[PDB]
């Protein structure tokens, strides 16, 4: 048994990040984190997938949305600059 | 303060239209694309009064 | 108004109210998913196009490629 | 009519949605 | 009859009217555009009965489609 | 004075008359 | 090889035009002959060009929109459905562009980027619902969300739109997250990624013998993810403040645009993904509880940008009775409905936009203005009694046949609930022309005229409202044949 | 790489040369095509030169207009010519012309 | 003004100013009117819903209490507004109104002046 | 030939001649809305003149579609019933205008206008033979008279009279629309010449009944809803309260002789 | 064994990241939860996701991270689908059928992706393309005061 474990490492870090989301509602930069933890997390079941069910829908997958997740955390961070910025506080 | 009046009475039409583009353009501002363009629009001084009109003399 | 004309008119309204009215029935009756939509040719298309892609490499069986050097 | 028409009717007790949209805050 | 060339045409002087009025203008602000809305509203008019005609029938051959596929079942 | 000096509103008249001529051909040839 | 891009020009030219303009603009804008000019209404007149012009191409193209199916048959999939939705969404893009452009002079917004980054969202958005998989589903839905996440806080000097722009950008990230696990735990368990292969797969074991944890749990992902992203309680985490936080014209074009995509995206998943009615269910209780709470939460509201997101909220599950129902009846109202919602939704915004010139924040400010612009108060009015669905008016037809289709299936509770919401909804609709009409304040707010733009839009926009029942023929037959094409 | 041409809904004109090359594709253009062309660019630079006389550019925006006008028109009259070519719209001439090649 | 409140000089709504009137920094609330040959000075307050009579003056600081009639070179109180006046007051400003969108519609947006500016500049060449 | 057509038509065309009149011309502005009312009660008046006594189907009839496939559509037609109700609502319209004569200097056009857009609304009420189209202008009435009561009202109570008014209306609207809809469902369509030749359960028809006895009880009171009656009532101008009386009350009356019993 | 270890490491260092008190130790942990998860990937064979990993996220989006940290403020805070195989593998190891045809031609990880990556799905990859150049644009707008 080796899809179960890698299925329920995942798991438990999707459910990380989604409490990091959830506890850390003060900061900001937590909820960064967890956000790009739960997209490492889907990404690793892409991966896992693909290679148990020997196809290659999920490994273009996972390099297609590596994009999106620096893309978002490019623009949440400028989005945080600029928010420090104007009141001065996180 | 008769001055003003008397200066704005004579205008030619060239310098009359000139002075209404220069007014519209200048009505508005936006200091936040100034300053990510790294530019500092000024008012031209045909846009501007002698300070001994103004209520208390207000240079800035 | 003429009275037969207006009685023929009448009639002939309920008549013809009365068929539309069953084939707007049976319309609403129809389903949703209608019977069998996966046979349909729209929504078969990997049936068309593998066959087309099918000796491309990444896609070939192990021993395709044995077998074409004769 | 300014009873218990009125109290069981729109405005008597009706008006609880004041006391109940201004609590969608929560 | 009422024809969708006089209905368009109303409505296409009533929204530049409309527009005049909406803008603290006379109604009759500029009377040129007044003829071009008048047009334009003919046009669209025209148009859309034009295109409702071809949607009915077009939405007729889909419903046949559909009651064709549904009546296989009993087979 | 009988010359139109701008060459760039020049431009812009013939484009919006060569614009006005196609819509009227547009609508009539089809 | 270049006829099998016959089936792209419409989304290759308004990407080269968006290249064009964004070249233009950067060129021109940092320049010093024409000393730094702030071409953002030239950009803005150059997009709503392009948006035209590939209307016209995409609309004239329709036989040509299935060309070449075979070939691009795993990236997209163009149908008759896809046709008219990409037409409406243009349609609405082109509007909201034409009332933006007011904001730029007399606000002084002069950045350029505005324009290329909506056209971009735009795109982002024809690939959506053209989308036949969940890949390209995924990339679409994320391209618009990047390209709103940067636009809600284009006033970096506001304090409520830097907030705005992250609350919204936390928001849908962790709502993409939630629909992406949700697509990976379908493939994990059917392996397949193609809606055809998808349907194929699902459509015959309707948990008749037992009922699959990884397509179900993926299944109630991306509904979740997707009831984040229309905003439907209680999904509804901070979207009064990020409409209220942001920009009033980003704002309207929030308010219409994201929500025809995402509801094409979701009846595309609801032609395979109708798996054991799961959906049916989640949605009646986020169309129940949508209901509710906008009808309870706009009562409670007294700025104009709150009580319109949350009129949104209400029409959005007023929207989702018809995905509760599952019939070509129901999804008819649903199209109807989405339809009718825009446009009230364009109008009511133009409005907003032509008043906030002034600074309009309250509702008790728009209370003379039946005195100083009697005719202005007269189209608001009309507009708040489409909201109400009042007989006579436009919106009275989309709540009305929303109502047929919850009774077709035999739901008496969505309609019951739909009625009580109805008198909610109708009742603080009217205290707003209570307001401009009845009232007589001390201080009046005089408010300055708007521009051509606005004014013609709020002319056919009022005209539609007020003369749709006299000739609704046309939008029920195009309507009817969407909903058919969904599935042949 | 394989390619195909077949579309899902079948052309309901006759066909000639399913799939016609871009160079006789552009040798087919009509007179309305040339019209249609004509109209979008003028359009286009007309809007282009309006739009662009409050920031102060005349020529730069009339200039960029009208590359959007060409590239918009000549897609369109690409489109209808082929289309016509490839049966999808009425093709009057086209069968006229290469029925007696 | 000498009163210290901000010299502006201000009109509200349905204000009606007679003829040959003289207004300095005087503030006048809704719903007035000002009868002919009325000079408000500088920091005078006429109070809303009253009338002014014409040919009154009323001298810097001075205020016209709300509701009341007042005239007279040294502005006095004269009596008090019924409510059918105070209640026509607005009517009036409002038939004002009608009469000066009247005289709105005779003027075109541009004057033809220019044609004849260039008549005299052709009689003398250029 | 006078039809139900034309009738309809004199006060849409009379009230779209007063939306684009300039406001200081008073006199046109109540001349032109007294010409249109007396036009269109004699056009009511002709109507009854060639109205036929000895048959008991529908006259004048006109059709125009609504649904495309032409379920429910605009069906127009008078009996013995609603003649005199359709001849009543144009001749009290020229009685309101005269009413309001002297003082209309200061109501403006948008009295005028309301006054007609309401017997534009109020004849086609009397002629509909569709069940779902006699709702759509059964109750489009509420708009020119939540106007009339509030914008015109006499003290600062009209506020709260439009608000009982327009909410009791929509508490019987939307019960009585459900029923239209449970109707249309089962039966297929909502004429009128259908609906009462088709045989309804007996099950369903006490629901239909009680819901449609919910909104027409409203606006004929019979007990527990007659405290919007005498509010609405003094709150009114002495026009406004002439339509009230003469029309607004004879809604429910009519709606029972015309759907409910038979 | 090494998957347990591997495994391990990755949820302590994920829960110090969503449970620490100064960003720099947060975002210090995080960089150790891709450092794992790229070894975790090679476990399956991926090198070219693994170095992808080492490469995009702890050397492109962790260093984005540590900058704004630091220069900032550094301011405080299963049965169902695959049921599992017991360990029964002292004769399944020797029931192991290697199918020599398919390793006559292998295809490494990268040459495999980019075979479909750039012609069969093509659109997505420029879909990808305009998600960048949003962000690129996107940059510039929010965070630019020159001068
Ligand atoms: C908001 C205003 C409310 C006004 C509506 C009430 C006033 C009544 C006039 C409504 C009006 C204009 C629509 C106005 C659009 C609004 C403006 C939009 C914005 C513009 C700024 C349409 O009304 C008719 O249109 C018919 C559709 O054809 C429909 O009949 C149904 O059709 C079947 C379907 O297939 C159904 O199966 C079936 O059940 C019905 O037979 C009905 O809708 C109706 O009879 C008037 O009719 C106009 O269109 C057609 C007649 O047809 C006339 O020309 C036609 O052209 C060719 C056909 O292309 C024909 O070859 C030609 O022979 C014919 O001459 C016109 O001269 C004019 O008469
Ligand atoms: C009495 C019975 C008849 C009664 C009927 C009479 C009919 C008269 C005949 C035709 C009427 C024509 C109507 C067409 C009108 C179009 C709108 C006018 C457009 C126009 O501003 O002009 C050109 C623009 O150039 C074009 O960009 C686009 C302009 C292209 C179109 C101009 C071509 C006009 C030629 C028409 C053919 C004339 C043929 C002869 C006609 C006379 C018969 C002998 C002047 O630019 P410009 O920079 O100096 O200034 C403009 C202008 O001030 C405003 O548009 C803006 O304020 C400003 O920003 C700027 O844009
Ligand atoms: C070919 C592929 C696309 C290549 C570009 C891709 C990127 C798009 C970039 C677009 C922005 C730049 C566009 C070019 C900017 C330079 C414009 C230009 O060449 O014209 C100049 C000058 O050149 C001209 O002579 C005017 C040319 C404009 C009129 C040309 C006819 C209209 C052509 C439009 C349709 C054809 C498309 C362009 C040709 C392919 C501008 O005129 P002014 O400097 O204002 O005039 C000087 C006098 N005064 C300052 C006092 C006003
Ligand atoms: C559909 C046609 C669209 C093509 C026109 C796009 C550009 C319109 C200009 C909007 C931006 C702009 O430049 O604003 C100017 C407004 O633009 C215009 O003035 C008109 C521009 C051309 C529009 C009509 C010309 C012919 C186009 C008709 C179609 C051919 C400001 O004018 P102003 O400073 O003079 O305002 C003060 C006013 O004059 C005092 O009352
Ligand atoms: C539907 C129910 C029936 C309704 C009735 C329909 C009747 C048919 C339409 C009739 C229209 C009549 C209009 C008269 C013609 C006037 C047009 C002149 C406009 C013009 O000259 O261009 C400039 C502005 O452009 C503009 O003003 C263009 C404004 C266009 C706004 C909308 C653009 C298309 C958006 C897509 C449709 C809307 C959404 C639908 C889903 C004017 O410039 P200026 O001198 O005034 O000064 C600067 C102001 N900028």
């Amino acid at each position: 048994m080796d899809l179960i474990k890698y299925f329920t490492f995942s798991m438990i870090i999707f459910i990380l990040g989604i409490w990091g989301i959830l506890l850390n509602r003060r900061n900001i930069l937590i909820m960064l984190m967890s956000i790009e933890l739960m997209l490492l997390a889907v990404n690793l079941n892409f991966l896992v997938f693909s290679v148990s069910l020997d196809d290659m829908m999920g490994q273009v997958f996972a390099l297609l949305v590596l994009t999106v997740a620096a893309a978002e955390s490019a623009i949440g961070l400028a989005i945080f600059v600029i928010t420090f910025r104007v009141r001065g506080t996180i | 303060l008769a001055q003003i009046h008397a200066s704005e009475n004579s205008k030619s039409f060239e310098q009359i239209e000139v002075e209404r583009a220069l007014r519209k353009k200048y009505a508005r501002k936006d200091e936040d694309y100034d300053s990510m363009l790294g530019i500092t629009r000024e008012t031209p001084p045909e846009l501007i009064l002698p300070d001994n009109v103004l209520p208390g003399g207000k240079p800035v | 108004e003429n009275p037969e004309e207006r009685d023929r008119k009448a009639r002939e309204h309920i008549y013809e109210m009365h068929e539309r009215c069953k084939k707007i029935k049976e319309m609403w009756a129809l389903p949703i998913r209608p019977y069998g939509f996966w046979t349909f040719e729209r929504h078969n298309a990997q049936l068309r196009w593998d066959p087309q892609i099918s000796q491309v490499a990444g896609r070939r069986d192990p021993y395709d490629d044995l077998l074409e050097d004769n | 009519d300014k009873g218990a028409i009125e109290i069981l009717g729109p405005y008597g007790i009706s008006y609880t949605f004041r006391r109940l949209a201004e609590r969608i805050s929560q | 009859p009422i024809s969708a060339t006089m209905v368009g045409a109303l409505l296409g002087l009533g929204t530049q009217m409309y527009s005049n009025a909406l803008r603290k203008l006379p109604y009759m602000r500029h009377p040129w555009e007044h003829v071009v809305g008048m047009g334009l509203g003919a046009v669209f008019a025209n148009q859309l009965v034009k295109w409702d005609v071809k949607l009915k029938e077009d939405l007729d051959v889909m419903l046949a489609k559909a009651r064709a596929a549904n009546e296989r079942r009993y087979f | 004075p009988k010359v139109s000096e701008d060459k760039n509103r020049n431009y812009a008249v013939v484009a919006g008359v060569v614009a006005i001529v196609g819509s009227i051909g547009w609508y009539l040839k089809a | 090889m270049f006829n099998l891009f016959l089936a792209v020009f419409p989304e290759i030219f308004i990407i080269n035009a968006t290249f064009i303009l964004l070249i233009h603009g950067v060129v021109f804008s940092t320049s010093k002959k024409y000393d730094y000019p702030p071409l953002a209404s030239n950009v803005g007149w150059l997009g709503l060009l392009s948006v035209l012009i590939t209307l016209l191409l995409l609309a004239a193209g329709a036989p040509l929109l299935t060309i070449a199916h075979l070939f691009w048959n795993n990236l997209f999939r163009r149908d008759n459905f896809t046709y008219f939705c990409q037409i409406f969404l243009l349609l609405s893009t082109a509007g909201t562009i034409s009332m933006c452009f007011d904001f730029f002079d007399q606000e002084r917004f002069d950045a350029f980027e505005f324009i290329v980054l909506i056209l971009l969202s735009t795109c982002g958005m024809l690939f959506m619902i053209s989308a036949y998989d969940l890949i390209a589903m995924y990339l679409a839905i994320e391209l618009q969300s990047l390209c709103f996440y940067v636009i809600a806080a284009s006033k970096r000097k506001s304090e409520f739109s830097t907030e705005a722009g992250l609350k919204y950008l936390i928001l849908g990230a962790f709502s993409s997250g939630i629909l992406l696990f949700g697509c990976s735990m379908i493939y994990g368990s059917t392996g397949a990624t193609h809606f055809d292969q998808l349907a194929k797969i699902l459509t015959g074991y309707e948990i008749t013998g037992a009922r699959s944890s990884g397509i179900f749990m993926g299944i109630l992902f991306i509904a979740v993810g997707f009831l984040f992203k229309i905003t439907a309680v209680p999904f509804h985490m901070w979207a009064p403040d990020i409409y209220e936080g942001s920009p009033t014209p980003v704002t309207a074009f929030l308010s219409i645009a994201p929500k025809i995509s995402i509801f094409a995206n979701i009846l595309r998943v609801f032609i395979y993904g109708s798996y054991g009615a799961t959906l049916q269910q989640i949605f009646f209780f986020c169309s129940i509880a949508s209901m509710i709470l906008g009808a309870l939460a706009a009562m409670a509201q007294t700025k104009v940008k709150r009580l319109l997101a949350y009129s949104s909220i209400g029409h959005v599950g007023y929207i989702c009775i018809g995905f509760s129902c599952g019939t070509i009846e129901g999804i008819q109202s649903l199209l109807i409905g989405i339809f009718i919602y825009a446009l009230m939704t364009m109008d009511a915004f133009a409005i907003v936009l032509a008043l906030r010139q002034t600074r309009v924040k309250y509702i008790a400010d728009l209370g003379a203005l039946a005195k100083t612009n009697p005719i202005l108060a007269i189209t608001f009015s009309i507009t708040m009694f489409s909201y109400a669905g009042i007989p006579p008016l436009a919106g009275f037809c989309s709540k009305f046949y929303l109502f047929f289709a919850a009774l077709g299936c035999g739901a008496y509770f969505l309609a019951l609930v739909g009625v009580v919401t109805s008198v909610i909804g109708c009742f603080y609709y009217i205290r707003l022309v209570k307001r401009m009409f009845f009232d007589t304040p001390r201080t009046w707010i005089l408010y300055e005229p708007m521009d051509r733009n606005k004014s013609l839009l709020l002319a056919m926009t009022s005209f539609f409202i007020t003369l749709f029942l006299l000739y609704p023929s046309p939008l029920f037959s195009v309507t009817h044949q969407m909903a058919l094409s969904l599935y042949l | 790489m394989n390619t195909d041409i077949t579309a899902l809904e079948k052309a309901q004109y006759p066909v000639v040369d399913r799939n016609p090359a871009f160079t006789k594709v552009v040798g087919n253009f009509s007179t309305l095509d040339y019209l249609r062309f004509s109209t979008i660019t003028g359009i286009s630079v007309t809007v282009g030169y309006l739009s662009g006389i409050k920031p102060g550019i005349k020529g730069p925006s009339m200039v960029t207009g009208g590359l959007i006008g060409l590239m918009g028109g000549f897609m369109y009259a690409y489109q209808n010519s082929a289309g016509r070519l490839m049966g999808f719209f009425p093709n009057d001439g086209e069968v006229a012309s290469y029925q007696k090649r | 003004s000498p009163t210290g409140l901000p010299a502006q000089t201000l009109i509200d709504r349905y204000v009606t100013v007679g003829a040959y009137s003289l207004l300095r920094s005087c503030t006048i609330e809704p719903e007035c009117i000002i009868g002919q040959h009325s000079i408000l000075m500088e920091g005078s307050l006429v109070e809303t819903r009253s009338i002014l009579e014409a040919g009154s003056v009323l001298p810097p600081g001075r205020r016209i209490p709300s509701g009341e009639l007042w005239g007279g070179n040294p502005a006095r109180f004269i009596r008090t507004l019924t409510n059918e006046e105070t209640l026509e007051i607005p009517k009036l400003a409002v038939a004002i109104n009608h009469l000066s969108g009247d005289y709105f519609s005779e003027f075109l947006p541009y004057s033809t002046i220019y044609l004849e500016v260039e008549k005299f500049k052709k009689s003398l060449g250029i | 030939y006078f039809n139900l057509s034309g009738l309809i038509l004199c006060p849409v065309l009379g009230s779209i001649i007063l939306l684009f009149i300039p406001n200081s011309r008073i006199r046109l502005i109540r001349l032109i809305g007294l010409c249109a009312s007396l036009i269109t009660f004699l056009y009511s008046l002709v109507l009854w003149i060639q109205f036929d006594s000895s048959t008991a189907k529908f006259q004048f009839v006109e059709s125009l579609r609504w649904l495309p496939y032409e379920n429910i559509n605009f069906y127009l037609g008078i009996d013995g019933i609603s003649l005199f109700f359709v001849i009543l609502t144009t001749f009290l319209i020229p009685i309101c205008i005269l009413v309001g004569w002297s003082g209309m200097r200061s109501y403006g056009k948008e009295y005028i206008i309301a006054f007609l857009i309401c017997e534009f609304l109020m004849i086609a009420v009397f002629c509909m033979l569709d069940l779902l189209l006699f709702y759509v202008f059964f109750e489009s009435v509420l708009i020119p008279m939540f106007i009339i009561i509030g914008v015109w009202g006499s003290r600062q109570r009209k506020i709260k009279a439009a608000y009982q008014f327009f909410l009791y209306t929509l508490l019987g609207s939307l019960f009585m629309l459900l029923a239209i809809l449970l109707i249309l469902f089962q039966t297929g369509t909502t004429d009128l010449q259908i609906l009462l030749t088709t045989e309804f359960s007996e099950r369903r028809q006490i629901f239909l009944w009680i819901a449609f006895f919910a909104s027409f009880a409203v606006k004929v009171p019979m007990v527990p809803v007659h405290i919007w009656l005498p509010e609405a009532h003094v709150e009114a101008p002495t026009a406004g309260s002439v339509i009230l009386a003469g029309i607004l009350l004879k809604f429910g009356t009519y709606g029972f002789l015309r759907f409910s019993i038979p | 064994m090494i998957l347990s270890v591997l495994s391990s490491l990755a949820l302590v260092s994920g829960l110090m990241v969503v449970r620490a008190k100064n960003p720099v130790h947060s975002v210090l942990f995080f960089i150790l939860v891709f450092c794992d998860t790229s070894g975790l990937l090679l476990l399956l064979g991926l090198d070219f996701f693994a170095m992808i990993f080492l490469v995009v996220y702890i050397g492109a989006i962790a260093v984005l991270f540590l900058f704004v940290v630091m220069m900032f403020h550094i301011q405080i805070a299963l049965d169902n689908e695959s049921i599992p195989l017991l360990p029964t593998q002292r004769n399944t190891t020797s029931l192991r059928y290697t199918v020599y045809a398919g390793k006559v031609r292998s295809w490494t990880n990268l040459e495999t992706l980019g075979n479909l990556l750039y012609t069969y799905y093509f659109v997505w990859f420029l879909v990808s393309s305009l998600i960048l150049l949003v962000a690129m644009i996107g940059a510039i707008v929010l965070t630019m005061h020159r001068t």
